[PDB]
RNA sequence: AUUCCGGUUGAUCCUGCCGGAGGCCACUGCUAUGGGGGUCCGACUAAGCCAUGCGAGUCAUGGGGCGCCUUGCGCGCACCGGCGGACGGCUCAGUAACACGUCGGUAACCUACCCUCGGGAGGGGGAUAACCCCGGGAAACUGGGGCUAAUCCCCCAUAGGCCUGAGGUACUGGAAGGUCCUCAGGCCGAAAGGGGCUCUGCCCGCCCGAGGAUGGGCCGGCGGCCGAUUAGGUAGUUGGUGGGGUAACGGCCCACCAAGCCGAAGAUCGGUACGGGCCAUGAGAGUGGGAGCCCGGAGAUGGACACUGAGACACGGGUCCAGGCCCUACGGGGCGCAGCAGGCGCGAAACCUCCGCAAUGCGGGCAACCGCGACGGGGGGACCCCCAGUGCCGUGGCAACGCCACGGCUUUUCCGGAGUGUAAAAAGCUCCGGGAAUAAGGGCUGGGCAAGGCCGGUGGCAGCCGCCGCGGUAAUACCGGCGGCCCGAGUGGUGGCCGCUAUUAUUGGGCCUAAAGCGUCCGUAGCCGGGCCCGUAAGUCCCUGGCGAAAUCCCACGGCUCAACCGUGGGGCUUGCU
RNA sequence: GGUCGGGUCGAGUCUGGGCUCCGUGAGGGGGGAGAAGUCGUAACAAGGUAGCCGUAGGGGAACCUACGGCUCGAUCACCUCC
């Protein structure tokens, strides 16, 4: 579980061209500033500060990063206890 | 002395780290001198594990002593010759292996008055 | 930890009991008393498991404390009371009576006999000390004593057995350990095996002795001396299996 | 660090392979099976008597012999092997044998339902006797003892001919293959 | 919703390089939640509208001096009444607890009354819709799970016989006729009258008629009745209302002595009779025609400071911002009245009232203060003497307070007045504000607390300009901060309007804090009424409280009251020195 | 199923790593009809803090009393006295150790309750609760005086116990510092002939001794992690003589003598960790884990110390320090849930402040019986597992695997009711009635990899992407509709372990050019070692005795409808040790 | 039981010396991606001075020079083994 900081966006790799949404979180067992990639389309848009939001691994090789994405090894998954996902997809809309 | 159970310190040397508490049943108790008294031969009465009975001598008077299947009450005088400790001779101090001055003459014990509460002895022929 | 057991759970009983272990959580924890817990198993699982008189510890309380069952011609109202090898558990108002042998599984059950045999208990001697008075005590299996005199103390030896008179407490028929003596084995492998002697070997120190035994059929098999029981000089007299 | 049930059917270590699919959708079609799992629960079946056999042949006496025999005769009173059989004979096996050796099977054979869907229905409803009980579960495996006695129930609607459905059922009376 | 406090003892921001602050994701991300201040020694505050909680500063304070605390909320819970679509929420309650007495202490408009409605069968929960008009199966069906399921399985199944002593004794006294003797052996089933009448106190009463009865005698006779009667479950709402001290302490020894295998459930407003009496006492906590709260079990003193500091510290709630405080500090003359009530004389020894003065009337429950203010309200004429300037403009406001009004809070003030709703009036920024009743105007009346009741009708006698004010038991129904609330507003419009004040009350508190002068009623309780002069303040109180023979502590540090126990040293001393309630 | 597939090139073959694909564990999204069984559910972070209630009491056949029954018989109440409370229950901090496992030992020790045998119960004396008078204190708690009993307490003697010395050699043992006999000198030193009945006998009981049993203590052999960027360590340390102490051996401690002990086959130090039975995985070899059930151990805020008792250095007893909290009349007093429930807090991360002693057991009791948050019973929960459901039949039609219509059936599930069930209830089971109603999703859809040459939108943006890669105006790769595939009451995501991986290789890998032969030689330990004969029989092999708990694993057979589950029996497992 | 002491297991409390551990954190260092950039053109073809190792010195930078080695060096001219 972490804090969204601030929403931000990265670059992908070279060849592909894109800018992949993100959110620097804070993170309350430690403290700790870790990045996180949002899926989904709208989701940065959901998505605003100060919120409370859970912090899955994205995957990847050696639990690492994952496609072009260079350098972001965690995903979102919950936002302000909602699924971002049907957040997304519109359904089950966000407390706060 | 009060614990008598393990030591901290393995053969090697090194160092053991107790993995439990001290339990009641692997203490000791302050020992016994017997020394020689005046008068008033003093014991105590110790209970022990299982409810048992030890006599405790403090100060012994009268050291029964034998010889050859014949024994005596003789009536303590001193304490020479303590191999155990020569402090033990200083301080008039009876253990088991010690010799007494006596009516009768000298006596090797052969009693631990700290445990039995009494004092047996053995003529030294000479 | 800060002191003894007073229970039992039911998968860690004896091996020895036909209890049904996952049943229940608890098990009767044996008193101490005449047998081991080894070779013995609580009155109230003969009253409501074996012989099937209960499906209640209430019930079969009752019955102990009403003083139904004897156990070697005594009344035995405790529930937790061990019931050994070659006991004898007799219920009067019925007229049976029951040896409680063990099996070739190695588990006790009750085998069913009659009167002139229910008065009757083999004790295999197992100890002998010089008492007081100049005394012989003859220390038995079944934990009981019985003195005689410095004149058969010498008739009287260690794993011999004596056949009791159990409601009086009087001894007939000692049968000796020999060769050619029935035995009936009572522990190990070789559990309810019978047969006469063959050999006995020594064996230095505190390791222990060894007999050979030959059965009926022709077998030649080793167990321990200690569990080797005898019951007779040439047949085994006490109705066994 | 204790027992934990586990389960009784094992899956397969590809899940998408062309020809395992067909072979099972058609099985699945042919014996009017839910799952698969019920499915890979008879495969499962089989596979610990293959293995049994496989051990017993690569083993020796006094005990292997017991299980060999103890085998053999299981089997014998499933019904998926004869008398005079053998662990070539278990190797030989099926699941298709044993799948006819469900009740559903069973039942849309003895021309006692028409169809095996319609057999799943009868034993679920409870219009099927074994041996006198009722079973419903219509995985029950049917010994070669029980098959004989298999019967609507006394409490069943269809016991009585002048039932519909029972009028139908005796309209197409046929067997066989199941 | 939980934020962050910080002790500030532990707090040392030379030794600590601020790590709360900067590694607040607040602050962080531009906002401000945590900030150093000269408010305080140049240490750090917090900022609860922006606290998120998340406990970051807590857990990189070095000296761990950052905790977080829980703020309550109309949010999250099961929501067991609503009376209203937007009135008011209740959230849990207590169970009963088969032998031992249980206490419920709150504030006022929080869900006392409706608790004990709900436990005594009165009326159905409705958990959420005020409407669908479905009770005892749908609710049983819903408490499944727990073990007031089986209080209430019972109670519906009527396996319990449950009585029920109501908060408005007037309502209650409409309904019995006949007096007490004859009550009491009709509505008797446990033969214990003669007990109840020694512990009570209620032997000149014994045969006096119900309709003619002072309000702490009405009170002891409702209370008797239903200790009496015989039940399973009984139910006290405010039984300490109207009483004076020692009749109060004597009805707790009735109760706790009288029921001892019982369900006993306990609403009261006074904490020391609530210390005594109270095994346990649950504490429901909210906000005031809003939405309540029950706390846990929180045994009698324990659960009275923390109702005291705020703080639950097992909820870790901050239920309030601040303590309560238990804070400190001619135009009428008469003759010596003589009167005369069928029996009851009544002797008065006149004064003068100088100015704007307040003067409070002291004395037991059953001579006087009510027959006086009644002579000077004019309903009744005396014997002999008479007030001067006689015919002057007067309000009143008696102790038969009950629920009768149709209209609403703001029909009320109304016809009152224009300075009771008109924000031009310091009246109204004052009292009507400062008690509250802003969020009730469009509340119906004859559906109300206690409590907000008698801050109406206290409004109401205080709005209405006159010169002669008289008001009898404002203080009862109400809790302490509303208490000295409702004191400092009659003080503020008296000394405004330069008039006179008659306040009647049990509440030695109250004229400590107010009174520049009392009277004090001596006498045979119920046959003779022998009042004074007026008498300077700790005079008449001390003279009150000789008689009696109670004597009171108060703290330092804060000025809690509490009595001492009959034949303690601080009894003894404080007697023998003349100190009484110091 | 002893398996492969995709990815380095313009193409090829390799090496090699990444990824897929399988199972299990934990959290988690969407979704959810039912039953049964089970060793599941605040273990992972906080052995952090705790509101409330409960979790150990029983005996009226030990004793004197207080009360109620008009009294009798009898009932109740506390008190003294006994017994128990040291078990059970919880947790895994600490601990790399004889802590654990296993084989053995104790001739070096303790053991209340229990069994057997053998004996004994003699003579005196005293106090004090309860009760009565008066209280004190905020409480917690507590004083003074009077009165009384006992299976309470004390004394005396007799038995008995311990020590020493001498000698006899009757007992057992593999072996006598043991037992026993006789004699000496000493020290310690019992007991309730109580209570009840059908009373002249019986029952329950008291003390001593001998043994046993039960439960422990202590010793030893073997056995089981990491690190050398930890190499010397130890000073009562190794041993001895003599003692003390202990239940008991012992440097356990002491005095005096000596210089030993451990170590490169890795001591010491550091790190991590309760140990095991077991569990997961895998063709196996193996790798990994060691919360839940059993066994053992340890601990009860941290640390230290004692009393009482057979047994505690005592989770629901005591004392102090530290630390924190609570009540207070500020004089003082009390608490530490890692018991059941329940909360705070922490966290991604786990239930009801329920019912009952009816079963199983424990304690007490002569007994009946009483109590027990142990245990049992329920409930909450996508804990695991087993069995099922979401309709079936015909005809007719269709864009025919399936759907639609028309008719018929059934009712497992849903609704209602009755019996049984249950400690009571609920569930379940049998029966009645009603009615196809009441009940399917999740993921994927370019290849790996089963499944779309479909459509609409966006247009290098948005987005997807485990890897490869798609997307810059015709996109099967994003979003959506239609369709289809996989599994299906579940399906997906994240992390971890095993497998994949012959990427740790004993089986079974490689070192010219891909990672990799010390620059070369010499040699210590270690490992490997020519041929024949003789011997031994240590390893090795065979056979046999005793052990390696139960549960768990395999198999058959039986009982719950089958199953899961349970029982009977056979086998295996424990690294083995002997 | 107190009050004096005399012995003991003794936590703790003050302190000074070391040794690490943790939470931070100025100021220097290099590393890895990325973005297009800046100076040059070191390397791969004899890469336009053949390349590389070791040592040493020097240089904006890739790099250069020296001594010894290697071919993982191309071409043409010799003898030889094939
Ligand atoms: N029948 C009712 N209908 C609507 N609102 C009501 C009703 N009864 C009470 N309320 C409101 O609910 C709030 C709290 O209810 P209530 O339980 O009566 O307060 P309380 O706890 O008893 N306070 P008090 O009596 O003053 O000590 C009050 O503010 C009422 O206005
Ligand atoms: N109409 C009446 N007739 C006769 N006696 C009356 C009447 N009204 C009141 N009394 C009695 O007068 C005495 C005092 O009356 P009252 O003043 O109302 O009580 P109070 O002193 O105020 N006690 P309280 O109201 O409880 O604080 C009481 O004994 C009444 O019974
Ligand atoms: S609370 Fe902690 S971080 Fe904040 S000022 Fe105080 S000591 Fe510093
Ligand atoms: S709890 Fe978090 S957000 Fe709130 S004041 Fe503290 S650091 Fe800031
Ligand atoms: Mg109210
Ligand atoms: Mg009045
Ligand atoms: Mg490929
Ligand atoms: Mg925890
Ligand atoms: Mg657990
Ligand atoms: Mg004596
Ligand atoms: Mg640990
Ligand atoms: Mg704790
Ligand atoms: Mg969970
Ligand atoms: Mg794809
Ligand atoms: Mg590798
Ligand atoms: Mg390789
Ligand atoms: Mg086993
Ligand atoms: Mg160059
Ligand atoms: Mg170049
Ligand atoms: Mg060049
Ligand atoms: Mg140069």
């Amino acid at each position: 579980k972490g804090i969204v900081l601030e929403k931000i966006a990265v670059e992908a790799k070279q060849p592909n061209s894109a800018m992949r949404k993100a959110v620097r979180v804070q993170l309350i067992k430690n403290g700790k500033v870790v990045t996180a990639f949002t899926p989904g389309d709208g989701a940065i848009n959901h998505i605003d500060e100060h919120d409370e939001v859970i912090i899955e691994g994205i995957g990847g090789p050696k639990g690492g990063s994952m496609g072009d994405i260079p350098g972001i090894r965690y995903k979102v998954v919950k936002v302000n206890r909602v699924s971002l996902k049907e957040l997304v997809k519109g359904r089950k809309e966000k407390p706060r | 002395a009060i614990w008598q159970g393990r030591s901290l310190k393995k053969p090697s040397g090194g160092r053991i780290i107790l993995a439990r508490k001290k339990r009641k049943r692997e203490l000791g108790r302050e020992p016994a001198f017997t020394r020689v008294g005046e008068e008033k031969e003093k014991k105590k009465i110790i209970r022990t594990y299982g409810g048992n009975r030890k006599v405790r001598l403090i100060e012994a008077i009268y050291a029964n002593v034998f010889e050859n299947g014949k024994g005596r009450k003789v009536k303590v005088l001193g304490v020479v010759e303590n191999p155990a400790n020569r402090q033990y001779v200083r301080r008039d101090i009876i253990t088991k292996g010690a010799i007494i001055e006596t009516e009768a003459g000298r006596a090797i014990v052969t009693s631990r008055p700290g445990q039995d509460g009494v004092v047996n002895a053995v003529l030294i022929k000479e | 930890r800060k002191g003894a057991k007073r229970h039992l759970k039911r998968l860690a009983a004896p091996d020895q009991w036909y209890i049904s272990r996952k049943r229940y959580k608890w098990a009767v924890r044996p008193r101490p008393g005449p047998h081991s817990m080894k070779t013995s198993i609580p009155l109230l699982y003969i009253v409501r498991d074996y012989l099937g008189y209960a499906k209640t510890a209430r019930e079969a309380r009752k019955i102990l404390n009403e003083g139904r069952i004897l156990v070697d011609g005594r009344v035995r109202r405790d529930y937790k009371f061990p019931v050994g090898i070659m006991d004898v558990v007799s219920i009067p108002e019925t007229g049976e009576h029951y040896r409680v042998l063990p099996n070739r599984i190695g588990k006790l059950v009750l085998h069913p006999i009659s009167e002139k045999e229910a008065n009757i208990k083999p004790l295999r001697i197992s100890n002998k000390r010089m008492v007081k008075g100049a005394k012989v005590q003859l220390n038995l299996h079944d934990g009981s004593n019985h003195l005689v005199t410095v004149d058969d103390k010498d008739n009287y030896r260690t794993a011999y057995t004596v056949l009791m008179k159990v409601p009086d407490r009087e001894v007939i028929e000692i049968l000796p350990f020999d060769v050619g003596a029935y035995v009936f084995v009572t522990r190990g492998k070789n559990v309810a095996r019978k047969g006469k002697i063959v050999e006995v070997r020594r064996f230095p120190m505190g390791w222990p002795d060894v007999v050979t035994i030959e059965d009926e059929n022709g077998e030649l098999f080793d167990t321990l001396k200690e569990y080797a029981f005898v019951v007779g000089k040439e047949k085994p007299e006490i109705s066994l299996p | 660090d204790p027992k934990r049930q586990r389960k009784k059917y094992e899956t397969p270590s590809h899940p998408w392979i062309k020809e395992r699919l067909d072979r099972e959708r058609v099985i699945m079609r042919k014996y009017a099976l839910k799952n698969k799992k019920e499915l890979w629960r008879h495969e499962t079946q089989l596979k610990e008597f293959r293995r049994r056999a496989r051990r017993l042949l690569a083993a020796r006496g006094k005990q292997a012999e017991v299980e060999r025999v103890q085998l053999l005769q299981r089997l014998n009173r499933l019904g998926l092997l004869p008398a005079d059989a053998v662990l070539d004979d278990v190797l030989s096996l099926t699941v298709e044998d044993v799948l006819d050796r469900r009740l559903q099977t069973i039942v849309y054979k003895k021309g006692l339902a028409r169809t095996p869907r319609q057999a799943r229905q009868l034993i679920v409803h409870g219009h099927i006797e074994v041996n006198g009980q009722i079973i419903r579960s219509p995985g029950y495996l049917v010994l070669k003892a029980e098959e004989d006695t298999i019967t609507y129930s006394k409490t069943s609607p269809f016991a009585r001919e002048s039932h519909p459905e029972r009028m139908v059922i005796e309209q197409a009376k046929q067997g066989g293959e199941a | 919703m939980r934020v962050a406090v910080i002790n500030y003892d532990f707090c040392k921001p030379d030794k600590c390089n601020l790590e709360c602050i900067n590694f607040c994701p607040v602050d962080r991300s531009g906002g401000k939640a945590i900030e150093l201040s000269e408010i305080v020694k140049g240490k750090p505050v917090i900022y609860e509208e922006t606290c998120i909680g998340c406990g970051i500063c807590v857990k990189k304070c070095p000296y761990e001096a950052i905790s977080i605390v829980n703020l309550p909320d109309e949010l999250e819970g099961e929501v067991i009444h609503r009376y209203k679509v937007n009135g008011f929420k209740l959230f849990g309650l207590p169970t009963p607890k088969n032998n031992t007495i249980l206490g419920v202490l709150g504030k006022n408009g929080v869900g006392k009354t409706t608790v004990l409605k709900i436990l005594a069968g009165e009326i159905i929960p409705n958990f959420g819709d005020p409407n669908s008009k479905v009770g005892k199966d749908e609710v049983l069906k819903r408490f499944r799970g727990k073990e007031i399921y089986n209080y209430f399985k019972e109670l519906y199944s009527n396996e319990l016989k449950i009585v029920h002593k109501i908060q408005y004794v007037e309502y209650a006294s409409k309904f019995l006729k006949g007096t007490v003797n004859e009550i009491l052996t009709k509505i008797d089933e446990r033969g214990k009258k003669d007990e109840v009448k020694e512990l009570l106190n209620m032997t000149n009463l014994w045969n006096k008629d119900a309709n003619i009865l002072s309000g702490g005698g009405l009170q002891r006779l409702l209370v008797a009745a239903s200790l009496l009667r015989e039940a399973d479950v009984y139910i006290f709402d405010a039984p300490s209302s109207y009483l004076d001290v020692r009749e109060r302490m004597n009805m707790a020894k009735a109760i706790r002595e009288l029921l001892k295998n019982k369900y006993v459930i306990v609403v009261d407003h006074d904490l020391i009779v609530l210390d005594y009496l109270t095994d346990l006492i649950h504490i429901i906590y909210g906000e005031s025609s809003v939405y309540g709260r029950v706390s846990k079990s929180y045994a009698a003193r324990v659960g009275i400071n923390n109702f005291l500091k705020g703080y639950l510290p097992a909820e870790n709630m901050k239920i309030r911002p601040d303590e309560i405080k238990f804070m400190l500090k001619t135009k009428m003359k008469w003759t010596k009245i003589i009167k005369k009530l069928g029996d009851f004389q009544l002797v008065v020894d006149n004064g003068e009232a100088k100015e704007g003065e307040i003067i409070g009337i002291l004395g037991p429950n059953g001579i006087g203060k009510t027959t006086f203010a009644r002579i000077l309200v004019g309903e009744i004429t005396a014997d002999e003497g008479s007030v001067t300037p006689e015919k002057q403009i007067l309000s009143y406001k008696p102790q038969r307070i009950f629920p009768n009004y149709d209209g609403t809070v703001q029909q009320y003030l109304e016809n009152a007045s224009k300075d009771a709703l008109s924000t031009s009036s310091w009246f109204f920024e004052e009292v009507t504000k400062r008690l509250n009743l802003h969020r009730l105007l469009e509340s119906n009346v004859n559906d109300l607390s206690g409590g907000e009741l008698q801050k109406l009708y206290i409004a109401a006698t205080l709005a209405k300009e006159a010169d002669l004010y008289v008001l009898d038991a404002p203080s009862s129904y109400l809790d302490v901060e509303e208490r000295y609330i409702v004191a400092k507003a009659i003080k503020r419009v008296t000394r405004e309007r330069k008039a006179v004040t008659f306040i009647i009350d049990h509440d030695l508190s109250i004229h400590d804090y107010i009174a520049d002068r009392i009277i004090v009623f001596k006498g045979e309780p119920e046959k003779a009424g022998l009042a004074t002069s007026p008498v300077t303040l700790k005079t008449g109180m001390n003279e009150f409280l000789r008689e009696l023979e109670v004597t009171f502590r108060r703290d330092a540090e804060t000025g809690r009251p509490r009595v001492n126990k009959i034949g303690s040293y601080l009894d003894r001393v404080q007697k023998e020195r003349g100190d009484y309630y110091s």
